[PDB]
């Protein structure tokens, strides 16, 4: 009649609780992501002013 | 089996063992029991000195025989707590003795519950886990004690990496303070720490008491690819690489995240932003450096 | 007896943990692919306004 079901119940607590921090650890990778294609899209733009600048060097 | 053990004072307490066992070990089934430690335990019975470890059936000894024990006043190592009031106190302690262990004994002297407890050695608070002889807490050294106030409490935070780390925290620090002691531990900026208790997410702004955050509590933390602000540097090379940065950051500890990426050693390193040179003891706000902007890195043929 | 009642079920939630972690990786390899476009970016804006440099001052000599 032994119940190490509980030990191994409490190391299941533990790894589901561990998901949902890695969960959140996979969100976080995702707004990061955005912030940086919002940064590259930013960059981008600029990179389109000089190019606009050198086009219109001639009038 | 089952042997008695009383002091002068008549008390008597009992638990069992085998006559196998010797003088040494029964010592240490004693200090569980009421609580005091075999450096400060001698035992008698019929007038035959128990030495420390010829057997228990060597000195004749059977079941229900009751022995005598005489305490030490005194154990090997006695430590001194120096009281913010002036008030200096003595313990007696084993190098084996944990935090708390030391925590327990000064309840003990003087009341002061062990949560309320701060014990600071050489200019470094201890942790509740670890020992004595872990902080090189000698024979006759002073700890100093500082109450916890305004509902202070240790809480703990946990990443993904299986670092623990633990904090000295009061409920009316919010989430940027807790971060901030993070950062002052751990090195890591705040704008890269995201925090997670129960299932929530920590907003900035609220405070440990707005999320309930009791004492011991556990923190996750979570930490992000990627800050604020970066600015990016021109490679010997020529390429660009991006770092993230902050405007307190100074210009040594760009240097060194330069050397992560292009391993390129500090002494080693020039720093131009827009014609100036940056000069080691500066920080990167400092100079009017600001998201974005671009660094050049020249080498100094030292 | 009945604490088989979840150490079964247990198992079946942390399936999942698996898809999260190779999500990380993935998530995590995008942001560097960003990042390095970021990057590229940053080197032609320097290609065009030396471009830009050398029109302008050899118009001026």
């Amino acid at each position: 009649q032994m119940d190490e079901m509980k030990q191994t119940i409490a190391k299941q607590e533990e790894d589901l609780e561990t998901m949902t921090i890695l969960r959140a650890q996979m969100e976080v990778y995702c707004s990061d992501f955005h912030a940086e294609r919002a940064a590259r899209e930013k960059i981008h733009e600029e990179k389109e002013q000089l190019a606009l600048q050198l086009a219109v060097l001639l009038k | 089996m089952q042997i008695f053990v009383k002091t002068l004072t008549g008390k008597t307490i009992t638990l069992e063992v085998e006559p196998s066992d010797t003088i040494e070990n029964v010592k240490a089934k004693i200090q569980d029991k009421e609580g005091i430690p075999p450096d400060q335990q001698r035992l008698i019975f019929a007038g035959k000195q128990l030495e420390d470890g010829r057997t228990l059936s060597d000195y004749n000894i059977q079941k229900e025989s009751t022995l005598h024990l005489v305490l030490r006043l005194r154990g090997g190592m006695q430590i001194f707590v120096k009281t913010l009031t002036g008030k200096t106190i003595t313990l007696e302690v084993e190098p084996s003795d944990t935090i708390e262990n030391v925590k327990a004994k000064i309840q003990d002297k003087e009341g002061i519950p062990p949560d309320q407890q701060r014990l600071i050695f050489a200019g470094k608070q201890l942790e509740d886990g670890r020992t004595l002889s872990d902080y090189n807490i000698q024979k006759e050294s002073t700890l100093h004690l500082v109450l916890r106030l305004r509902g202070g409490m240790q809480i703990f935070v946990k990443t993904l990496t299986g670092k623990t780390i633990t904090l000295e925290v009061e409920p009316s620090d919010t989430i940027e303070n807790v971060k901030a002691k993070i950062q002052d531990k751990e090195g890591i900026p705040p704008d890269q720490q995201r925090l997670i208790f129960a299932g929530k997410q920590l907003e900035d702004g609220r405070t440990l008491s707005d999320y309930n955050i009791q004492k011991e509590s556990t923190l996750h933390l979570v930490l992000r690819l990627r800050g604020g602000m970066q600015i990016f540097v021109k490679t010997l090379t020529g390429k660009t690489i991006t770092l993230e940065v902050e405007p307190s950051d100074t210009i040594e500890n760009v240097k060194a995240k330069i050397q992560d990426k292009e391993g390129i050693p500090p002494d080693q390193q020039r720093l131009i932003f827009a014609g100036k040179q940056l000069e080691d003891g500066r920080t990167l706000s400092d100079y009017n450096i600001q998201k974005e902007s671009t660094l050049h890195l020249v080498l100094r043929l030292r």
